[PDB]
């Protein structure tokens, strides 16, 4: 059995610690598969216009 | 102490010159050749 | 080169409070402190949700439209 | 023939309100049907008189484009939104901006308000959503996950409370709780511009280029394909009565059934006197708390009101 | 003229730093990111280059060119089983893309994977995906043997598929493998479904020609 | 989040018209584009702005009208936007308001 | 029959395009200034 | 779909066969399968959120 | 004697090629009767699977499969490589380009305005006149 | 005309020009610096340089940002890849790179000209 209490802090104390360090975006979450439809179908003419 | 009779080197520099810097860019074109003006450049053009 | 275009936008989630609140900042703007700390609401003659909810709007809408009409002939 | 569609009487202009010196890009009707906003890219909000179409009054303050309006329901406030970045909220008792919300990090293309809990919801082109509480406006939750410009947002008080689609192709219905996906809808081909929502049945639409789709809301199942008007949509609007008013940037604007997906009328309005045919587009429909006129934004400059045709079928397929 | 590796690691260093810095820069389009996996594949250092793909398919994961050359990395540098999840990821999240279909069906049927094949083209034949798809699965089994399975594969298609090309096509089909008594059951179960007042004449007139 | 305050307004503004336009070229192109060529008809819309401000008749020989018909639109945008200011700069000016000089000197060139 | 400069009537009639149904409202100005408001307080 | 759930958790809902594709039935009139869920279910989620 | 005529018409989509490049190594593949016989009499029941039989998991590849995959897909890689044709550099025409790129996007510029700037030009070589 | 010529042919500000010169002198110092620890380590001398910088130096020690390749229904845990011949005798840093653009088309350019001229 543990007993646990909060440490009492200080009022007059600054930050402690560096915070503006910045690393770059992560991976985001596991790529949806798209539901689309079969492609409708494109001509040379329409490409070309 | 600008103009005067124009050449043809000065007529072929114009010709190329506008080739490069266009018609909205005439004292670029004049900095290529002295003793002619902007004004002068663009008549002899126009 | 230096003078170029965006063609993609910051994305947001990064900076002072997205996510842990940037870690805690101990930095606040002084458009940040307490201002307008209390909602007001619609009082009952105002447009309260508990006179709205009766109320047939079509009749009085075209009584409005009529009157509006009227006003709009009656002058010229 | 599966279904047999309800007959709708079809809807004519009566009214082209003008005034405005830049495309009217949004508008919003009052819970008591005696005015309605319009924000424009001149800058304004205008308040306008719903009865006899004239101004009411016009607030500055924006720095940009106004993009979009919305008038609180539960609390005497005028929320509005920018590509100046600025989300404000105008306190009507007053007529002057009491509260901006700060931390979108490029333009604001839509909000909307949250019906039951006095929480306001953003779309930026910075990718992501954000939430708001209205009291001490600051930033609840920041919905990322879109990849390109969020365009529409919607709120429920029932499940999923937070539905927006993007220029990502995809939509994505969340968690306003956790501040996370549950559902990404890949099914269109191009940007969804708006979403929608049904006041009776718990589904929803939303629009895109290629096409318009109907969808359930708990997990969104793919229930219908409404199509047809194919060009660049940015507005859907719904009707009690079941009408679906799809408007587009060429100025095309469908009148659709909700239930069987019929097609009842098309209407193609007219520029302004002054104005050039490459500028017929709406940007913003909408209809009132009476559901009896509809109410369009145009791009040229214009408010264009329209009511119901009083005269008997001449209609049905 | 490079000496032993440490001047071979600071040509690295020069590289990957620019390569790098370039991904940092744009973020976008995906030439720095296929350039960077080409340089890291041509020294034999390919787990440095899966890590490039797959850092540029959580860029853009709809980018098809991206999962053509991270497969066809796999493929050319012998790592068979790692390709083939690629493509079966690739054909889980972008189904509509049958150029993944047409070289993973490909694939199997180079390595001698039969069976693999055959079940990589069921699992395309539910999706209903065209004519040429199917024209194809039919030219895979022709190819190999089974003109039962394959007319089973022609059943489906007329049944996926209702027109009178195709019909035609199953025809043709029929008459050029010698089962011309079931060519006439095709006959007779083509004409009454189209019905009396739809019909183009190509149907009568290749049937015609048979019955010629 | 930096705000848009004095000195970049124009820069907001001409930094959103470049967005929007290439969110409805994204948009307007058919299905089977290979999606490039959005950065010239940005430059195609930022030369018609300069051949409007130059009273220039802008026509290009071979372009689509989807394409010719969106830039003419936002083209009218930003003259809306351009002429707009500057009437009200113009009023700030005779009245005797709070301006800056570069303003005077904007206002000048754009009257 | 000469039109000067200063007429020079381009862009046809509002109630010549939308027709006499259609009754359009050109509105500048504003009524109720910004003193006196929208939706009011319980007085 | 195994392949399609790589980070998502069990009882994460995503879309990968073709029966999503395919359009559901009209689904005729006032059905209480399409119903917005309960009056007091939404005061519950509206007090829970 | 056989004969077929293939050419190609307009570009149109990144599918169409890929189906051209299909056929082509589709048709210019040959099976080995002896392996898939051997195979199918050593797999029975599953060598006609469905989606979802079992054998997704289960097939190890012997070494000639996979060369023959290999030097099938460098031969490949070489056909894709020489997709664009470089064009001989003729000197005798009049340059009008100071750079490398100058020359590429002259190129592009006779591509598109060539059909319509043909007076202009007519009037240069003319001595600027007409 | 010497003018003329020398302006129709330019196209750079100051900074691409002081940027070249820059690569330039990088690319001097790097062969300098890299005949010193050539000679440092051929005679043998093992003297130590510093570095001073928070990233660059996690390049070559490990794989930047690593995603590892998602597993599922194929083991592929027994398969490996075969290393690069290393061969430190014929190796340069032209062979690494391979041939310029430049360097090929314009080889071409000259065979090109050259037949037509012979022609
Ligand atoms: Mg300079």
């Amino acid at each position: 059995v543990i007993r646990m209490v909060e440490m009492q802090k200080d009022p007059m104390e600054p930050p402690r610690f560096k915070i503006n360090k910045k690393i770059p975006r992560g991976p985001p979450s596991p790529p949806a598969p798209v539901m689309h439809s079969p492609s409708r179908k494109m001509t040379v003419k329409e490409q070309q216009e | 102490i600008k103009g005067g009779v124009w050449r043809n080197t000065e007529d072929e520099i114009l010709k190329a010159a506008v080739m490069k810097y266009g018609k909205n860019q005439w004292s670029r074109i004049a900095s290529l050749l002295h003793r002619k003006s902007a004004k002068q450049c663009k008549a002899r053009w126009y | 080169t230096a003078a170029r275009p965006t063609f993609e936008p910051a994305r947001g989630g990064r900076g002072k409070g997205e996510g842990d609140l940037s870690q805690l900042s101990k930095q606040y703007s002084s458009r940040d402190l307490p201002s307008h700390t209390k909602i007001k609401y619609r009082q009952t003659t105002q447009d309260a949700p508990e006179e709205v909810r009766n109320r047939d709007f079509r009749r009085e809408l075209e009584e409005r439209e009529r009157a509006a009409a009227r006003e709009k002939n009656r002058d010229r | 023939t599966m279904p047999k569609p309800q007959w709708h009487p079809p809807w004519k202009l009566y009214r082209v309100i003008s005034g405005h010196l830049g495309w009217v890009r949004c508008i919003a009707v009052e819970p008591g049907n005696q005015w309605f906003v319009t924000g424009s890219a001149d800058r304004t909000i205008k308040i306008w008189d719903l009865a006899s179409g004239k101004l009411k009054l016009s607030l500055t303050g924006h720095i940009s484009t106004v993009r979009g309006v919305i008038v609180s329901t539960r609390s005497p406030y005028l929320f509005s939104c920018g590509e100046d970045k600025q989300v404000k909220c105008w306190d009507l008792e007053y007529n002057k901006v009491i509260r901006h919300y700060h931390g979108h990090l490029s333009a604001v293309y839509g909000l909307d308000l949250h019906p039951t809990i006095d929480v306001l919801v953003t779309c930026s082109r910075d990718s992501t959503a954000r939430i708001w509480d209205v009291r001490t406006k600051a930033s609840v939750h920041t919905l990322s996950g879109h990849t390109n410009a969020v365009a529409t947002v919607r709120c429920q008080a029932a499940e999923p409370q937070i539905i927006t689609g993007s220029h990502d192709t995809t939509i994505r219905l969340w968690d306003l709780v956790a501040g996370k996906t549950r559902v990404t809808l890949t099914n269109h081909k191009k940007s969804v511009r708006a979403v929608v929502l049904h006041p009776r049945h718990y589904t929803f639409a939303s629009g895109s280029p290629d096409n318009i789709k109907q969808w359930k809301f708990p997990d969104g199942s793919f229930i219908q394909n409404l199509s047809g008007h194919n060009a660049i949509i940015n507005t859907l609007t719904v009707n009690s009565d079941g009408v679906l008013v799809s408007g587009a940037d060429n100025g095309t604007m469908h009148l659709w059934d909700w239930r069987t997906g019929y097609n009842f009328q098309r209407v193609h309005a007219a520029v302004q006197p002054g104005s050039l045919d490459s500028e017929s587009g709406i940007f913003a429909c909408a209809f009132d708390q009476s559901e009896s006129r509809l109410l369009t934004a145009e791009a040229d400059k214009t408010i264009k009101v329209y009511r119901e045709d009083d005269t008997a079928t001449e209609e049905t397929h | 003229k490079i000496t032993d590796e440490e001047e071979l690691n600071d040509y690295k260093l020069r590289k990957r730093k620019t390569f790098e810095d370039n991904i940092r820069k744009n973020r976008t389009v995906i030439s720095n990111w296929i350039k960077y996996a080409q340089w890291e594949e041509s020294l034999k250092e390919i787990q440095r280059a899966r890590s490039i793909y797959e850092r540029a398919l959580d860029v853009d994961y709809r980018n098809i060119t991206l999962w053509l050359k991270y497969a066809e990395m796999e493929m050319k540098n012998r790592q068979v089983n790692h390709a083939r999840n690629i493509w079966d990821r690739a054909i889980t999240t972008l189904p509509r893309v049958n150029q993944f279909w047409y070289k993973y069906t490909y694939m199997e049927e180079m390595l001698g994977n039969v069976a693999g094949a055959r079940q990589v083209f069921e699992r395309w034949m539910e999706w209903q995906p065209e004519e040429q798809a199917w024209h194809s699965y039919i030219n895979f089994e022709l190819r190999y043997k089974e003109v039962d399975r394959a007319r089973t594969i022609y059943e489906r298609f007329v049944l996926v598929h209702p027109d009178v090309k195709n019909w035609i096509k199953y025809a043709r089909f029929e008459e050029k493998h010698a089962y011309f008594a079931h060519a006439r059951k095709v006959y007779e179960r083509a004409v009454e479904f189209f019905g009396d007042e739809h019909m183009d004449e190509h149907l009568y007139v290749a049937f015609a020609k048979f019955e010629e | 989040a930096k705000t848009v305050t004095k000195q970049r307004v124009e820069s907001h503004f001409d930094l959103e018209l470049r967005a929007a336009v290439m969110h409805d070229i994204l948009d307007m192109m058919p299905e089977g584009i290979k999606q490039n060529k959005a950065r010239t008809i940005l430059q195609h819309l930022s030369e018609a702005w300069r051949c409007w401000k130059a009273n220039i008749p802008w026509k290009v020989p071979g372009l689509p009208t989807p394409i010719e018909n969106m830039i003419l639109r936002y083209v009218k945008a930003k003259a809306d936007w351009w002429t707009n200011t500057a009437h009200y700069n113009r009023e700030r000016i005779r009245r005797g308001a709070t301006v800056d000089k570069t303003v005077c000197k904007k206002n000048l060139g754009r009257l | 029959e000469v039109v000067l400069h200063e007429d020079k009537k381009y862009y046809p009639t509002a109630e010549e395009v939308y027709g006499p149904e259609v009754e359009t409202i050109v509105q500048e100005e504003d009524t109720q200034p910004l003193t006196e408001p929208i939706i009011k307080p319980v007085k | 779909d195994a392949i399609a759930r790589q980070g998502q958790s069990k009882d994460k809902v995503i879309y990968s066969k073709y029966t999503d594709l395919v359009p559901k039935e009209v689904m005729n009139a006032d059905d209480p399968d399409l119903q917005r869920p309960d009056e007091e279910a939404i005061k519950e989620i509206t007090e829970k959120t | 004697k056989k004969k077929r005529k293939n050419p190609d018409l307009g570009f149109s989509d990144y599918a169409a090629a890929q189906l051209r490049q299909y056929h082509r190594l589709t048709k210019q593949i040959k099976p080995d009767m002896e392996t898939y016989e051997r195979l199918r009499e050593k797999h029975g029941e599953e060598f006609f699977p469905t989606s979802n039989s079992l054998l997704h998991g289960t097939h190890v590849p012997s070494t000639e499969e996979i060369d023959r995959m290999v030097i099938d897909l460098e031969k490949q890689i070489e056909k894709r490589d020489k997709y664009s044709r470089r064009r001989p550099y003729n000197d005798d025409a009049d340059i009008d380009y100071i750079n490398e790129r100058n020359a590429k996007f002259n190129k592009k510029a006779e591509r598109f305005y060539g059909k319509y700037t043909a007076e202009i030009k007519q009037n240069l070589e003319r001595g600027t006149a007409v | 005309l010497s003018e003329a010529r020398a302006r129709l042919a330019n196209t750079q500000g100051k900074k691409a020009k002081r940027k070249a010169r820059e690569k330039q002198l990088e690319e001097a110092r790097r062969l300098a610096a890299l005949q010193k620890r050539r000679e440092l380590r051929a005679a043998g001398i093992e003297i130590q340089k510093k570095r001073k910088r928070k990233r660059g130096v996690d390049y070559n020690a490990e794989i930047p940002f690593e995603k590892k390749p998602a597993l599922g229904f194929y083991d592929t845990s027994e398969e490996n890849y075969q290393a690069l011949d290393a061969d430190f005798r014929k190796l340069r840093q032209q062979d690494l790179d391979g041939e310029l653009r430049s360097e090929k088309e314009g080889r071409d350019r000259k065979k090109d000209k050259q037949h037509l001229k012979r022609k």
